[PDB]
């Protein structure tokens, strides 16, 4: 759930106010912990033209590809790295799809700390 | 590139039942003309069944997709039968009828009454409250 | 993809007769105009034999079908009599009418007065619960 | 692959004139809206002669393949004299009557009032019992 | 098929003039619904004489022959003149007179008159018992 | 190059949902012949939504379309049916109708009175305020 | 029966409340001392957007696969594992989607290195 | 005679209570004793979802062919060996279809997985 504290602002330099900014996920994104359907949120700029994301990073199948529509209805191409911290939109805008986190440890992890059970299953209780 | 066209894009294979999103709810009110302050409108969205919801998307898309049409089709009717092909001088009177009847559709899912709206005017049910 | 399409597309040979799924009573509830909620409606929905269900199945993937062949017509309707096929202009009209049929036919099976429901328009039976 | 399709594909050298089993009396009940735990009704379906039996049979099976053909021709209606081929446009008007003109015989045979059902309409003799 | 239909089958040098077997009893109580119960029946069938006999068999034998052409029919009616051919649109019409032709040929044999049977409809001679 | 085209042929994809642009206020006052001070037109300013906003600016790029359009066909009437070609002779009636019927949708947009303006005629509902 | 858990929690990571949810076995199934004929089963989430379905180790004589469809209108395909203990639905909903990549001739390749992983994990064990 | 005895499970071990079945001896057949001519038989299931048929077993001269419908219209025939004890209905059909499908086995590989831990644990010792 990283923050994402983006700003807008007019060309004249001032902020947007009460106006919608779009941010949808492409693919249903999941981990060991939970799920993630497809689903598409929205939030309007304050007073000063700032405006927060709570998002999930990608960690799914295909990279849980963010898209962002602005007032110009622009599509801003993204994908979350992962971490816990308030994200400025910018430094993820210009960085577009990449290989998102390690690959897959952790399933395959849970299957062997099953086997360490069946090992300990071997002879003692 | 009509907002609620994209979000239905990204949902290729069918459409969700999950809710309306804030563009949906907006847009079946200005299909209908009923603010969405308005709690006789927004009760109607409470206990509002999930195939009910599917419905509504698909008459939403079918609204988008017709209303397209419309302007698309205006710049024909130039001629008639341009060599052995005669066409419907009502068309456009077609797609306005099926455009009503979907909005009717829209409004009648929600047992609400069909008031002015930018689709039909002067052929509704009630008005504001009791209009009509 | 319909839900229900996709649901009775898992039983190619026939369809099954066990008992109504709670999509398949949502969308009739939904068609009928009933919120599924009411005492009426559930007391029909027990003692139905078999072959009613089978009946409402297949009344219910007709309602389907007309309505999804509804859309794609309506491209139709640009041009008379192409080049010798004459167009039936009243498609639409007889699709309709079809559709509203099978509605009735629900309406029958369920042993219930057809209220006021999308398809159907001022040809409804005692309203809520009574009326005309 | 309708149930009772299905319980008569196996008979080629006619229909077997044993008796009517439980899923064909549920069908008929329907046909002719009866529920078919009415007194009336199961008294009816007692002294039934091998060729009312036999007659009954072939009315249903008439009525499927005509439910069928009509789901089939429904499609069609598209067009009128594609090449010199001109459409009897009221054909589906023709399947609706030979069906409740079949529906009546049935009635006829077991000499009950004809009541409100699925196929006919507005002519249900007697409605549920004594009045219509 | 049917079974008298197997019967006459099997007199191909015209058909036996001896009496009306229990299913030919049976066949006609059907075609004017004269429970063979019925005294006023029975003694008709009483000093029934034989080329009588032979006449209600051919009487029989047409009306199978007749329902069946009437089924086979339906799936005529699609169009007219396909390439030259024009069909009489009227044909079922001219089926279902001729199956009320032949059960008043039946009737009239016997002296009695028809009652609401299977094929003549709405058009009946002194009802169940006397005049209607 | 009208001033309205060449701000929005930048926005290819969709349309921008900001707001609306003192030009673009100033040509939907023209269109409904309200003087932008009104005190009523700017309240109905506010309260304006995002999906209001995008349908406003849709119809406003259409009017500017169907506008051209007229110029463009003017030039034809000259003639009627070159080779096979006929020519729908009321074709400009189609284009005046289609833009006071969107000259109206922007009107019902705002909830406004539809009042004299350059476009439609006599449809001029309670004049400035109140008014005829 | 096993129990397949499943965590389903809107883009801001809230839960899904009392949100539908449907599950259907595509092709009846019978063990050797029961038959399973087709069936489909409707569930909502909890507060916490959690759900629980009892669901058969499909494992038997005919075609055993069950597909879950989610509230973005998203059906995936997946067969039940055997064994008596509750499972998290995201480790069948991303095994059973390996069934995706159609010949997954590759995959099937990286089956076999995790049999060589499990192998490697054993010798160290 | 015999008596088929069968039961029918939902997909969540409730039993599939109060629904319909069919069996037909779809050839009609005699023996010595008697003649058995082509009939079909319906029954409704129990609060356990058994059901339980009095049937003649195939020992016809020409020919005695059994054919049952489920609920799910999965005709399954077969043809009751002769005898006078009951048989489940598992047994008296038997007849698995080749269940052929990417998405059959899946899983069975992980169960085969499984098994080959098991067998090394035993090799252990």
């Amino acid at each position: 759930m990283r923050r994402l504290k983006g700003t807008i602002r007019h060309l004249d330099d001032q902020p947007w106010i009460n106006v919608s900014l779009f941010l949808t996920l492409i693919n249903g994104t999941f981990n060991s912990a939970n799920q993630y359907p497809i689903d598409t949120k929205h939030a309007k700029t304050d007073q000063n033209g700032e405006f927060v994301f709570n998002v999930v990073p990608n960690v799914g199948i295909d990279q849980s590809y963010y898209i962002l529509t602005t007032p110009d209805n622009k599509k801003h191409s993204f994908t979350v790295p992962d971490g816990t911290s308030d994200i400025e939109f910018s430094v993820v805008r210009e960085a577009g799809i990449i290989a998102t986190d390690p690959e897959y440890t952790n399933v395959l992890n849970y299957l062997e700390d099953y086997i360490d059970d069946a090992i300990a299953n071997i002879q003692a209780s | 590139t009509h907002p609620l066209e994209s979000y239905y894009n990204q949902f290729l294979d069918g459409l969700p039942t999950s809710e309306l999103e804030e563009l949906e709810i907006e847009f079946v009110a200005m299909c209908i003309g009923f603010p969405r302050s308005q709690n006789n409108f927004v009760n109607a969205l409470l206990d509002l069944s999930t195939i009910e919801v599917y419905t509504i998307r698909t008459s939403v898309k079918e609204i988008l997709r017709l209303d397209k049409l419309n302007k698309e089709s205006i710049e024909n009717r130039q001629v008639t039968k341009v060599e052995d092909i005669t066409m419907n001088m009502n068309y456009i009177g077609d797609i306005k009828d099926e455009l009503v009847t979907e909005v009717k559709k829209l409004a009648r899912i929600l047992k609400l009454p069909v008031l002015d709206n930018l689709y039909v005017s002067y052929d509704d049910v009630e008005g504001r409250i009791g209009a009509n």
